[PDB]
């Protein structure tokens, strides 16, 4: 007779107490992960190896050549991609066609205007050392810099209905020369425009002159663009300068769930559920603490670095007629009964099956970008981020230390509930090695036959 | 030595069910995720499903979604492939198949194959 | 959905001389940061399981004659065999593993004596 | 505005996801706590009979 004790070492927090010693603990949370860049349920991100989204859509030279690029459960960009925009210059509207790419898996990439079709301006010519394929001088190659050719650029009558049934990225861009002379070196007219217009679009573009400082060797810019091309929807272009005109679409195949992760990591070959900046996790407890910005179905984050369960007693329970907690007995975890015992064994596995129901419910962190004039949002969005990550894992640790509370009270009440049970069977403050299975087999079969053992009464009305 | 003999084949009804049953001998079964290959007879190799050594990965052609439940026991060295629901489409010979490596699912040993018909 | 697609259907190779199975995709199977052309090359005789020949696109496995050599890049993939014989008279199938959860196989080409 | 409308819908659905867990824990307390007071007080019925 006697609850059960181990010098297990794990402790628990509870409210009232932060350090408690508890024979079986499991521990619901996740530090570790592979470090690994890791598949996501079989399909193979699109791991942009030192390269950027605008430089993959626009086609770098200095990145990975992409050809016929497969689906991707996710992106991976760097923090800071060595081959940005190589010509320098914006992308207009970047954030937003990343939060856009974040709701697709694959692209089809279709040929919107031939480069042969531009038989009065020269396609060829439109090159740029600041973006060098193979040594050779060259440029971004789903967009074709125009040139004019002898020394006239006539106006760009082009037009390109979607006629595939699926939607589509139709890319372009504005030259930014340094100087007149520069604008008249490249397009004969002086003053020029790109005057774009769809469905649901209308730009006029003249291109914005201006002495600007050397990046990448070259201080002309590039500003280019996009615009999702809806099906039976045509975008006509309509330019005499400065158009850095479309190659090739995007078509959207299939819009599901995808996410650009900012992880430097390389590829491992591996395969997991769940996929995070700093690795994956192979678990199924229902937290971790690696990085917010996760992506399948994985564990859902929380910002604290130690979250474990009771599942174990917290070694009257030294008090008269219980020797106390005897290290010796092993099986059950009370008084060594099945009726007690192997039902709270049974509820360790709902216990953590209840917090993974419970907190079900938690903030899906998601991967925002905002650029350099929207420092207010992203601040915004960084807190609201923090926020919401900071209120869940406050309830997972109230959550648990309220259940590590009541699961260690659970486990103090049915002892003395045992013993309560225990103490009304004998009806005697008799304590009571040689009467095995005498005194001790009433006990635990709950027929004690008290009147039959009267003479023990007896005994305690002659020795009183 | 390394061999998988199927078992579990014959002739099915319509919308009938049926669960197959490939034996493992020769190798670690426990370590080569293993896959299911049907051919008609008159066509080419179609993949069917497929399960990880764990059993913690498992996949399923868009044809066979919602129909097939491949499991695997790893004590018994066997793998199966539960059938529900069966169209005429599935008069084939299902082979059975171990890719070695964990994450590539090239198929190396494969197995002799169950014909299963489904028809009147 | 990933599709592969044989260029030829039944070559006709005699005896002892080239025979090549083309074999494109719909997606290149290429992945830039393994440099690995996830491919797969078997090979299925009459009433005989598929017997796989070239993995990786390029690897050899292991029991496979040497006249087998597998090549090509991205979506164009060949499989080349020095010379014909009797024993080589099967339908090749190309199976790509890019998309684990949807392997697709090629629609196979048979080799036949000339 | 994807991004802003992507940010006030998780936004939105973020705090009706904590509000909803402080109703659905509040009321589980509660009915905790209910059922204990009615535990208790027969206890402390049969107390006071006792
Ligand atoms: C609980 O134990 C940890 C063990 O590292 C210790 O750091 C912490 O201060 C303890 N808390 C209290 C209240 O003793
Ligand atoms: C280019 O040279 C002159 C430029 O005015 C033009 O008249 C002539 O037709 C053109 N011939 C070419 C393309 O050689
Ligand atoms: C082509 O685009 C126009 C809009 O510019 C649309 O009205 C038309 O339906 C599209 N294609 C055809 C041939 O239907």
């Amino acid at each position: 007779i006697g609850y059960h004790a181990n010098n297990s070492t794990e402790q628990v927090d509870t409210i009232m107490e932060k350090n408690v010693t508890v024979t079986h603990a499991q521990d619901i949370l996740e530090k570790k992960h592979n470090g690994k860049l890791c598949d996501l349920d079989g399909v193979k991100p699109l791991i942009l190896r030192d390269c950027s989204v605008a430089g993959w859509l626009l086609g770098n030279p200095m990145c990975d050549e992409f050809i016929n690029v497969p689906e991707w459960s996710y992106i991976v960009e760097k923090a800071n991609p060595v081959n940005d925009l190589c010509f320098p210059g914006d992308f207009n509207d970047y954030e937003e066609l990343k939060h856009l790419l974040s709701r697709i898996n694959h692209f089809e990439k279709i040929q919107i205007i031939p480069k042969s079709s531009w038989s009065s301006h020269e396609a060829s010519l439109g090159v740029s050392s600041a973006c060098p394929y193979q040594g050779k001088s060259s440029f971004f190659r789903n967009v074709v810099w125009l040139i004019k050719k002898n020394s006239t650029y006539p106006t760009i009558k082009r037009s390109y209905n979607n006629t595939n049934q699926e939607d589509l990225l139709v890319l372009w861009g504005i030259h930014h020369p340094n100087d007149a002379a520069e604008q008249t070196k490249l397009y004969q007219n002086p003053t020029t425009y790109i005057s774009v217009g769809t469905s649901t679009l209308n730009q006029r573009l003249v291109p914005r002159i201006a002495t600007r400082s050397k990046v990448n060797g070259q201080s002309g810019r590039m500003e280019f663009f996009w615009t999702i091309l809806k099906p039976n929807d045509a975008i006509n272009f309509e330019s005499n300068g400065n158009f850095i005109a479309p190659e090739y679409a995007y078509k959207i195949v299939k819009k599901g769930d995808s996410t650009i992760m900012k992880s430097e990591l390389e590829y491992g070959n591996c395969n997991t559920k769940c996929q995070t900046p700093m690795g994956a996790i192979n678990s199924s407890m229902p937290f971790h603490n690696i990085h917010p910005l996760t992506i399948g179905e994985c564990p859902k984050y929380v910002k604290s670095n130690r979250l474990v369960l009771a599942t174990g007693l917290r070694n009257g329970a030294i008090a008269g007629f219980i020797e106390g907690g005897w290290q010796g007995m092993v099986d059950g975890w009370y008084g060594a009964d099945k009726e007690s015992t192997q039902k709270a064994i049974d509820g360790v596995t709902n216990k953590v099956n209840s917090i993974i129901d419970k907190m079900n419910t938690q903030f899906e962190a998601v991967g925002r970008e905002f650029n350099n004039l929207e420092r207010r949002i992203e601040n915004l969005n960084k807190k609201m981020e923090d926020g919401f990550l900071d209120v869940w894992t406050y309830n997972a640790e109230l959550l648990v230390l309220m259940e590590n509370e009541r699961t260690l009270d659970f486990h103090d009440s049915n002892v003395k509930n045992l013993y309560d049970k225990v103490r009304l069977q004998l009806r005697d403050n008799a304590k009571e090695h040689k009467c095995d299975n005498e005194c001790m087999e009433s006990v635990r079969n709950g027929t004690y036959d008290y009147p039959q053992y009267s003479e023990e009464a007896r005994l305690k009305r002659e020795e009183i | 030595e390394v061999q998988l003999v199927e078992s579990g084949g014959g002739l099915v009804k319509p919308g009938g069910s049926l669960r197959l049953s490939c034996a493992a001998s020769g190798f670690t079964f426990s370590s080569y995720s293993m896959n299911w290959v049907r051919q008609a007879p008159g066509k080419g190799l179609e993949w069917v499903s497929s399960i990880s050594s764990s059993s913690s990965y498992i996949y399923y052609a868009d044809s066979v979604k919602g129909r097939f439940t491949i499991s695997r026991d790893n004590a018994k060295n066997s793998l199966y492939l539960q059938m529900n629901s069966l169209r005429a489409e599935d008069t084939a010979v299902y082979y059975c198949a171990r890719a070695p490596a964990a994450i590539s699912y090239y198929m190396d040993v494969w197995g002799k194959g169950t014909t299963v018909t489904v028809s009147g | 959905d990933i599709v592969m697609t044989q260029s030829p259907d039944s070559l006709a190779v005699s005896l002892g001389e080239r025979a090549t199975i083309n074999c494109k995709s719909s997606q290149s199977v290429l992945y830039s940061s393994n440099n690995k052309n996830y491919l797969a090359w078997y090979q299925q005789k009459p009433g005989q399981p598929p017997k796989l020949l070239i993995y990786w696109a390029s690897t050899r496995e292991s029991g496979v004659p040497d006249r087998f050599s597998g090549s090509g890049s991205g979506t164009d993939f060949t499989l080349t065999i020095s010379s014909l014989q009797a024993e080589d008279v099967a339908v090749y199938y190309c199976q790509q593993y890019y998309s684990t959860p949807a392997l697709t196989f090629g629609g196979g080409t048979k080799v036949e004596i000339k």
